[PDB]
């Protein structure tokens, strides 16, 4: 899931079932394109390096979930959670819960270009179709893309890229008589609270 | 009781522990005709197995089950005689009697084995045989002194008692967890090490010159023969009372830790001789410790050689007027005449 | 300091089985409970197993009978193998320190008494993907221009296998206004990405995208015209 | 009691009158082992309904209920 906090204030992520015997839950912090990294173990230790900022919920009152918090957050705290739960009445965890992503908003406002491609000629002429939507100049990382064949939401053929350092790719891909057929198409950019539409047509 | 559609909590296992507890799934009638609706079920001890041909069913809304001191008076024209004497040989020579309208009070302790509760010597150490040549017999012993026993029970249950139907009172039991480790109970020791050797001491100053002594557990029998079947509020405690009886007494010479007890609740109890079963179906919250003093012990010996140079005693019991004999000791219900 | 590195093949066919190795230093395996663990894209970790030159060893029940763990003390590192791989065992695999402890009660509570373990020192992975494709050469497109004085333009480099792709504009005689995009993995196993330049509207300059695939031996040269 | 098959005598209607008195069918253990026949029923006070959790039926072959005069004396 996500969870998204302001700089200095307290996050919470919660993982893994609730708690049925005693338990030992340990977390674990991912920093984005590095190798899984620890944060804690027996439910509230840390390891070398890892500050009293984090600290995980005991291992305590039944029927209740794992809980790591986060106090003073700042951005270098942005990565993927995971946690590994050991519960006395369950059987060993092999896979770790699911992961939370924390969200650091550091920075507001940027709004995103976006660029809209028809097929090219040349793709035509191969018997192919593909619609091409750039994102680009846009800060924070997160949008959503969403096409629309007329007024029609599309279920298939859409490729989106993650953002990375921030720039996105929407492709639509379609048969030269799927393109030809509707009035319109159209690229829809979801980004910070508002929606910015771009349309192309034969 | 007919056919219960059982479970179990284990998704991975050692010791094959199966269980004695299972929370389990039923069909019942609720209101009106041939209606069911999908009901939690625990039984102490996979489908079927009920219970076999008598179940009834306690509960009720407002009950408990706490021994209470119950005094036994003599009538108009009667009185009770009581031998005060501190050494009395149980068929025998007593100096001192009186007569007493009405006893001090009997608290009635359903127990086995051991007295909990119950009454203290005021000298010493008392042991006290109907025979003690015949192993058959019982033998009272009776302490000057209690070794301590305390008894946790964490096991959790939530009381949910649907009313659905006029005629029909159904509980619901086994809610929530906490993973309990089945009953438990502990005895405190050093009491314990004190009163044996003094026991062993009486035993050799009576019957017993010169032998070593050993205590084995239970030779076998019902649950309630096996085991310390004693309760804490109306649930039937069965303890392994091997950590009670497992020292070998040097009659050379006498030869922090504390004992710790395995013990188990049922709810499934047999009563009187065979008119029925008794059950305490909900028992209500959980994380419940009763402790006790033990007041006691009740012996049988087992029949040895005098080739093995040892004398062998074993827990016995089951017929609860020894325990009123070993309460009732000093009553005798008398009459006066001109 | 205790440093760990993996290697591997990168590629495995389906079926065929996968051989891992870790190397360890700052520590003698001997020492250390290893444990493998494997975390595919965009999921959380997945474990594999821990194993100890004393043979305090288990494996994820799931990968059980496909799984082996060894560890080479003259070597000094940790061996895996993985037999009969499907697309489902493609992940980043990692290495680690595996250590133990006890969560102990009063003997009340004996029957609640467990261990657990907690993978302290990771390696920096090794990426495994189990696909089946020896080489494929990538299709490439002009994005034409069409349309603030200023247009964009660009080159759509379609279907190849593997990563990666290298885009330049000109030979390398321009790289403002050039954003090259990352490239997307498709449904189809292969990899499609394009890249754009931003000029002004105004028939000077010639526009020529180079793309080379290095993997198949590629290298195309694409005029964009409007 | 358990379920009642009850309707109403109003074939047309003011002031939403309804009923106290209503005359039921039902199914009803006769003899033997479950065999059912049609009976009427009257509840005072559609479909169900029943009793709330307990119901003793006085009836009787040869009752009655008029109070009588009872004396209280000393002994
Ligand atoms: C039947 O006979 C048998 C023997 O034959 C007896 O068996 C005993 O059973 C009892 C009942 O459970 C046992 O008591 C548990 O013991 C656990 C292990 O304790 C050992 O290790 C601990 C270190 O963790 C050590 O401290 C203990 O020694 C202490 O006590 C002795 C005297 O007994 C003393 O001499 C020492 O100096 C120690 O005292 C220190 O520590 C105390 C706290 O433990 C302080 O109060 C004291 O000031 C001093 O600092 C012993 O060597 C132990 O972990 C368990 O404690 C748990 O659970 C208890 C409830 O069951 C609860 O009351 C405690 O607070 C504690 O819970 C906290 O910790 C656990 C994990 O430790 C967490 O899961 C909880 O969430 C909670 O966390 C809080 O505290 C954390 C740590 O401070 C902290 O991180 C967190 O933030 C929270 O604040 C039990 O107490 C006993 O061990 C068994 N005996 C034997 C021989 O094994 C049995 O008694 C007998 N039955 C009867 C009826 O007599
Ligand atoms: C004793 O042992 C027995 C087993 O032998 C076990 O019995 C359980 O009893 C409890 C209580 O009666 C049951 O819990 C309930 O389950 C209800 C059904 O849940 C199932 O289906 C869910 C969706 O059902 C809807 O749609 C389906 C069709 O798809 C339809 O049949 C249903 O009628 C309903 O419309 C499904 O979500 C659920 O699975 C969830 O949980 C599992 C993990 O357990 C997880 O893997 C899934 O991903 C998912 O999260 C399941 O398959 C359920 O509706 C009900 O929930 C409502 O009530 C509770 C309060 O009671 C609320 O908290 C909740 O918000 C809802 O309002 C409730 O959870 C359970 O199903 C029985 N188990 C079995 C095997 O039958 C007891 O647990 C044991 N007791 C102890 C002490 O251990
Ligand atoms: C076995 O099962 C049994 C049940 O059969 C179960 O029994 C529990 O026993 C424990 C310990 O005694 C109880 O825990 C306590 O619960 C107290 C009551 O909590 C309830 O009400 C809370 C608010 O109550 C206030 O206001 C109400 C009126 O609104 C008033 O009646 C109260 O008197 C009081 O003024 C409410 O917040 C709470 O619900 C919380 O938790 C649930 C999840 O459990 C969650 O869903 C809610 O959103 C909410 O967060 C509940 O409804 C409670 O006051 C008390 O807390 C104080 O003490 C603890 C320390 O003991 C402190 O940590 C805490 O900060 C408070 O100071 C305490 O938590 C529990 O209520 C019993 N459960 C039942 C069903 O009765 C055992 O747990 C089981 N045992 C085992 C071994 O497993
Ligand atoms: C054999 O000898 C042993 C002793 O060796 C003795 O063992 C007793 O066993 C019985 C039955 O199980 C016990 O009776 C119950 O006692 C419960 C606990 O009572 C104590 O605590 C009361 C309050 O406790 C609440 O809060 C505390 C924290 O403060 C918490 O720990 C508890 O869990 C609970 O939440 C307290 O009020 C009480 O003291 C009262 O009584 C004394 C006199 O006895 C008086 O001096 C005080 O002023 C006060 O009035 C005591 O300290 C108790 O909760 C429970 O009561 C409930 O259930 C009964 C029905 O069983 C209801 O009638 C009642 O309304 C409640 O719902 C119950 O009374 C007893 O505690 C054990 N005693 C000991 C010392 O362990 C046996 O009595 C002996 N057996 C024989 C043959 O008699
Ligand atoms: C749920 O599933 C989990 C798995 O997911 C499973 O986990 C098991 O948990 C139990 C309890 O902890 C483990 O049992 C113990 O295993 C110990 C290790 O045994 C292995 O190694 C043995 C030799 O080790 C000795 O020598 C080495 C040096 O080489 C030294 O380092 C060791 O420390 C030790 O001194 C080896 O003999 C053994 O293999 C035997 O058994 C297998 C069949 O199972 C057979 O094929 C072999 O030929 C051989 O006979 C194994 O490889 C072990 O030492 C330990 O035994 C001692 O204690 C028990 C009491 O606990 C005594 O009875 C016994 O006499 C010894 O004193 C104990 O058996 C087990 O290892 C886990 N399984 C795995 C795979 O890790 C649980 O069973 C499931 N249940 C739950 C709820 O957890
Ligand atoms: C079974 O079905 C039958 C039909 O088959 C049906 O019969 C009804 O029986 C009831 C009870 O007898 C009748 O109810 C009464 O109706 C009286 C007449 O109301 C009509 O005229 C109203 C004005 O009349 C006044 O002025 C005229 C001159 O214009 C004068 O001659 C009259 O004497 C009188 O002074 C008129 O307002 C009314 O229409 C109103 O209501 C309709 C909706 O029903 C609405 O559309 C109109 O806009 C308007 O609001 C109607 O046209 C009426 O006077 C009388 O009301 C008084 O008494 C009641 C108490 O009984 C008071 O509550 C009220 O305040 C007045 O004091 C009363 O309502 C009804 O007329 C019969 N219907 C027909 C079709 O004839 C039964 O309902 C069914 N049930 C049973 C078991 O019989
Ligand atoms: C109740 O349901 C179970 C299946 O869940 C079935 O086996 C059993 O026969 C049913 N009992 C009744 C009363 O029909
Ligand atoms: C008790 O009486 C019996 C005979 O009835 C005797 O054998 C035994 O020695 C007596 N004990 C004492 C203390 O005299
Ligand atoms: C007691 O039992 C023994 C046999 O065990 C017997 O010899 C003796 O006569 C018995 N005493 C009495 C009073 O019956
Ligand atoms: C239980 O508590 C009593 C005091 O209330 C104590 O004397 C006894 O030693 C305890 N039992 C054990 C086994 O510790
Ligand atoms: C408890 O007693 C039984 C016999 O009643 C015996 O078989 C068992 O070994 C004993 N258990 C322990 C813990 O000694
Ligand atoms: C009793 O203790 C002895 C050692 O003194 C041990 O060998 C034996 O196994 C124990 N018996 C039981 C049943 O606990
Ligand atoms: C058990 O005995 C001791 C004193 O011998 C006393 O402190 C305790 O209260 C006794 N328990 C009971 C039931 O009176
Ligand atoms: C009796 O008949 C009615 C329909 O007339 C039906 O709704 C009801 O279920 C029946 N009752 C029994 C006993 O089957």
């Amino acid at each position: 899931t996500f969870v998204s906090v302001a700089p200095g204030q307290t996050a919470r992520i919660t993982c893994g079932e609730e708690s049925l015997g005693s338990r030992s839950v340990i977390w674990y912090q991912q920093r984005p394109g590095q190798a899984p990294s620890l944060i804690i173990y027996n439910n509230n230790d840390r390891p070398s390096g890892i500050p009293d900022r984090f600290s995980g919920s005991p291992g305590s009152t039944f029927g209740t979930t794992a809980t790591l918090t986060i106090t003073s957050v700042e951005a270098g705290d942005e990565a993927d959670y995971y946690c590994h739960i050991w519960d006395s009445r369950r059987p060993t965890n092999w896979v770790f819960g699911e992961g939370t992503t924390l969200i650091v908003l550091s920075q507001p406002k940027a709004a995103p270009s976006v660029t809209l491609f028809p097929p090219s000629s040349e793709e035509l002429q191969a018997n192919k179709a593909t619609l091409v939507c750039l994102i680009s100049d846009f800060y924070p990382g997160a949008v959503t893309v969403a096409w629309k064949a007329d007024s029609s939401p599309v279920k298939a053929g859409v490729e989106t890229t993650t953002p990375s350092k921030y720039a996105a790719s929407s492709y639509l891909s379609l048969t030269p008589e799927q393109w030809k057929s509707h009035k319109s198409y159209s690229c829809q950019v979801t980004h910070e609270g508002s929606t910015v539409e771009k349309t192309v047509a034969p | 009781c007919v056919t219960l559609q059982c479970t179990n909590v284990t998704n991975n296992i050692t010791d094959d522990m199966r269980g004695e507890l299972k929370n389990c799934s039923f069909n019942m009638t609720t209101e009106l005709r041939d209606k069911k609706q999908k009901v939690y079920s625990l039984f102490y001890r996979y489908r079927l197995i009920n219970c076999n041909t008598s179940a009834i069913t306690q509960a009720c809304p407002k009950v408990s089950f706490e021994p209470i001191p119950i005094h036994y008076c003599a009538p108009a024209g009667f009185a009770i005689l009581k031998c005060k004497d501190k050494k009395f040989n149980g068929t025998g020579p007593c100096p001192s009697v009186s007569t007493v309208q009405c006893t001090h009070g009997i608290k009635p302790v359903v127990s086995t084995q051991l007295l909990l509760n119950g009454s203290l010597a005021e000298e010493e150490v008392m042991i006290r045989s109907e025979n003690i040549t015949n192993n058959a017999k019982n033998i009272l012993v009776q302490f000057n002194t209690p070794v301590q026993i305390n008894c946790t029970r964490p096991n959790n249950n939530t009381r949910k008692s649907i009313r659905i139907g006029p005629g029909q009172a159904f509980y619901a039991t086994g809610d929530i967890i906490g993973d309990i480790r089945q009953a438990h109970c502990n005895v405190s020791k050093a009491t314990w090490n004190e009163t044996l050797g003094k026991v062993v001491k009486q035993l050799r100053k009576h019957f017993g010159n010169n032998t070593i002594i050993r205590f084995a557990n239970s030779s076998g029998g019902d649950l309630e023969v096996t085991t310390h079947s004693f309760n804490c509020g109306g649930e039937f405690f069965y303890c392994n009372t091997s950590g009670l009886f497992n020292s070998t007494w040097i009659s050379n010479t006498s030869v922090n830790d504390s004992i710790t007890l395995p013990c188990r609740i049922k709810q499934i109890i047999n009563m009187w001789q065979r008119i029925g079963q008794a059950m305490y179906a909900p028992p209500i919250q959980g994380v419940i410790r009763c402790v006790s003093n033990i007041t006691g012990l009740i012996l049988t010996r087992d029949g040895g050689s005098t080739n093995s140079t040892t004398e062998t005693f074993r827990p016995g019991g089951g017929d609860m007027r020894d325990n009123w004999r070993s309460e009732l000791y000093k009553y005798k219900v008398v009459k006066i005449e001109p | 300091q205790v440093h760990l590195q993996e290697s591997g093949p990168g590629l495995v066919k389906p079926s065929e089985t996968l051989s891992l190795t870790c190397n360890v230093s700052g520590t003698l395996v001997r020492d250390n409970y290893w444990s493998w663990i494997r975390q595919p894209l965009g999921k959380q970790p997945e474990w594999i197993g821990y194993v100890h030159d004393s043979g305090d060893t288990n494996y994820n029940p799931s990968l059980k009978s496909r799984v082996h763990l060894s560890l080479d003390k003259s070597k000094n590192l940790v061996s895996l193998r993985l037999t009969g791989v499907t697309a489902a065992d493609s992940a980043i695999y990692y290495c680690a320190t595996t250590k133990h402890g006890r969560r102990i009660y009063g003997v009340v509570a004996f029957k609640e008494w467990f261990t657990y373990f907690y993978m302290d020192v990771w390696g920096k992975g090794t990426s495994v993907t189990v696909s089946s494709a020896s080489t494929k050469g990538p299709s490439v497109f002009p994005l034409a221009p069409s349309s603030g004085g200023t247009a964009a333009l660009g080159c759509l480099v379609k279907d190849y296998f593997p990563e990666p792709v290298t885009v330049s504009w000109n030979s390398g005689a321009l790289t403002s206004g050039v954003h090259t995009f990352p490239a997307v993995l498709q449904s189809s196993g292969l990899y499609s990405l394009s890249s754009v330049v931003t000029v002004p509207s105004s028939g000077t300059q010639t526009y020529i995208c180079n793309v080379n695939h290095k993997p198949s031996n590629t290298k195309v040269d694409k005029r964009v015209e409007p």
